[PDB]
């Protein structure tokens, strides 16, 4: 039941430094692209 | 000769720590059967009251007694004062924080984002 | 006169953060005991 704290990307009410890594953390391609592109080359 | 050990664990509830402390304090005390028998021969059957059974208005304590509990109070108060052990001001590592509130917030963030 | 030529160590960020940390800008001097 421990709740992580929030570090927002919009609000920094108290002006605190947070390292880039912890600041940071808080793609598909079909297989028919191949058939289309190669049909076009042919 | 005697031997035992007791390891520390999670604070799970304030009740657990309170209970541990009571255990220690209880084990410490040593009672005088002299005063017990003295108090006994005066009052007799009044000694063994149920929750609801018997009643005598108030037991008035000699001051010397009161000093015992006061001393134990001061002792437990000190021992409690030492609850949080502070980590010495170590400047050796890299400083990214701007103030001690920010330094502690960065430390809490270190625990939750690995 | 200006001489443009590659510096020695660098001015990496942690240095800015540590110097601002040691600028202590307005912590505050303590309220005087009297």
């Amino acid at each position: 039941w421990k709740i992580p704290p929030c570090i927002s990307n919009w609000k920094n009410a108290k002006g605190y430094t947070i390292p880039l890594d912890k600041r940071l953390a808080a793609v598909h391609i079909n297989e028919n692209f191949a058939k289309l592109a190669e049909a076009l080359y042919i | 000769k005697k031997k035992r050990k007791n390891p520390d664990l999670g604070f799970s509830d304030y009740a657990a720590a309170q209970l541990r402390q009571y255990h220690r304090l209880t084990k410490q005390i040593k009672p005088d059967m002299e005063t017990y028998e003295r108090l006994r021969e005066k009052h007799g059957e009044e000694f063994f009251p149920t929750s609801n059974s018997l009643l005598h208005g108030t037991h008035v304590p000699s001051t010397e007694e009161i000093d015992r509990m006061v001393i134990d109070l001061e002792k437990q108060i000190e021992k409690r004062d030492k609850y949080s052990r502070r980590r010495p001001y170590n400047d050796d590592a890299d400083i990214d924080y701007i103030n001690e509130r920010n330094a502690k917030f960065n430390k809490k963030a270190e625990r939750f984002y690995g | 006169v200006k001489n443009k030529a590659p510096a020695e160590v660098q001015i990496t960020a942690e240095q800015l953060l540590r110097e601002a940390k040691e600028r202590e800008l307005e912590l505050l001097p303590p309220p005087p005991q009297q």
